């Protein structure tokens, strides 16, 4: 299963 | 033993025309089991192991949400690192991301890890405490600072810790026929003449799983590495894994080298020998 | 940039006349965009699939090419690859030991 949480941008 | 799962995520940027590559891959141990390519037709998370076919439409529609959501963030990454670069709109560049949980024998967390990459080279990663972060360079120290405001370590560690563990022992029970079977190395030695005096004696490791090996060759019972070739393990294409590692020899002293070849597989160590 | 090795080999020991899988591995290259062809006595193979990029510790990345074939006597298998760091192609022959 994949993260979830946001992806935040760099 | 221990088990590992794992996401790789690649984006190349296509200054041309149209948006960039992105290719995404799901692992349990050495296993791939899902994947999604954005050149590809179905535009979704794809299976790619039996074990997860399973899986009903609410996971299948979860995993290509988030999946999508993955190469979007990799998308605008893409623009500001070039900006932060200072590089020209007019080349390509590439942002590589994984992340993971392994479990130890007994399935529980032994550790967690999330390293991000640009142009090949380490940008910011995840220390293994899952609490501070590794940048490379000043752009990436602009980018740390970004996620230690945004706690971003602390919802990658709960993840990490939680969810991937849980989801992973899900993953090894319902493959359990694959996932928890070991394929020791079928193993051989090949001879073969290349001079009146020189002979080349190459040892075998083929269809094994997982793809960890260690092949060592000894004379008269002493590791010997001069004079010796170690290809990388290379895929067989049906999941297993193989590997060779060859020497040269004085023609007639075969009988004193011997090929050592290490695996999970093996309860006990393989030695052969040219007789 | 980091420039492609290539192993290319069967994925069972070849016998004339059996059916075989003809595989070109290509590793530790970086960018990931690359050109990998089967060839067959010097012509590509139409029916060529090839694995999900992925990417090892240092960050340089690994594919495999494949292909159904059944290996004869006289026949040539090669792979032929291209590349950001390589002049020319590279080409490089199957060898039945290796
Ligand atoms: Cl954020
Ligand atoms: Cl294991
Ligand atoms: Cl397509
Ligand atoms: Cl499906
Ligand atoms: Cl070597
Ligand atoms: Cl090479
Ligand atoms: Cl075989
Ligand atoms: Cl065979
Ligand atoms: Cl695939
Ligand atoms: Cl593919
Ligand atoms: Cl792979
Ligand atoms: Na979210
Ligand atoms: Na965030
Ligand atoms: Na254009
Ligand atoms: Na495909
Ligand atoms: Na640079
Ligand atoms: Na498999
Ligand atoms: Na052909
Ligand atoms: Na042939």
């Amino acid at each position: 299963l994949l993260w979830n949480g946001p992806m935040a941008v760099s | 033993g221990s088990h590992s799962m794992r996401y790789f995520f690649t984006s190349v940027s296509r200054p041309g025309r149209g948006e960039p590559r992105f290719i995404a891959v799901g692992y349990v141990d050495d296993t791939q089991f899902v994947r999604f390519d954005s050149d590809a037709a179905s535009q979704r998370m794809e299976p790619r192991a039996p074990w997860i076919e399973q899986e009903g439409p609410e996971y299948w529609d979860g995993e290509t949400r988030k999946v999508k959501a993955h190469s979007q963030t990799h998308r605008v990454d893409l623009g500001t690192l070039r900006g932060y670069y200072n590089q020209s709109e007019a080349g390509s560049h590439t942002v590589q991301r994984m992340y993971g949980c392994d479990v130890g024998s007994d399935w529980r967390f032994l550790r967690g890890y999330h390293q991000y990459a640009y142009d090949g080279k380490d940008y910011i990663a995840l220390k293994e405490d899952l609490r501070s972060w590794t940048a490379a360079d000043m752009a990436a120290q602009t980018t740390k600072h970004k996620w230690e405001a945004a706690h971003v370590a602390e919802q990658l560690r709960a993840y990490l810790e939680g969810t991937c563990v849980e989801w992973l022992r899900r993953y090894l029970e319902n493959g359990k026929e694959t996932l928890q079977r070991t394929d020791a190395p079928k193993t051989h030695m090949t001879h073969h003449a290349v001079s009146d005096h020189e002979a080349t004696l190459r040892c075998w490791a083929l269809s094994f799983y997982p793809a960890e090996i260690t092949l060592t060759w000894q004379r008269d019972g002493e590791d010997q590495t001069q004079d010796t070739e170690l290809v990388e393990t290379r895929p067989a294409g049906d999941g297993t894994f193989q590997k060779w590692a060859a020497v040269v020899v004085p023609s007639g002293q075969e009988q004193r080298y011997t090929c050592h070849v290490q695996h999970e597989g093996l309860p006990k160590p393989l030695t052969l020998r040219w007789e | 940039q980091r420039t492609p090795k290539i192993q290319v080999y069967s994925r069972h020991p070849a016998e004339n006349g059996k059916s075989n899988f003809l595989n070109c591995y290509v590793s530790g290259f970086h960018p990931s965009d690359i050109e990998v062809d089967l060839l067959k006595n010097g012509e590509r193979i139409e029916k060529v699939e090839h694995s999900d990029l992925s990417f090892s510790k240092d960050w340089s990345f690994y594919l495999l090419y494949y292909t159904e074939f059944t290996p004869t006597e006289k026949d040539e298998y090669a792979c032929r690859v291209n590349h950001v760091t390589l002049s020319q192609p590279k080409i490089v022959k199957w060898d039945r030991d290796m």
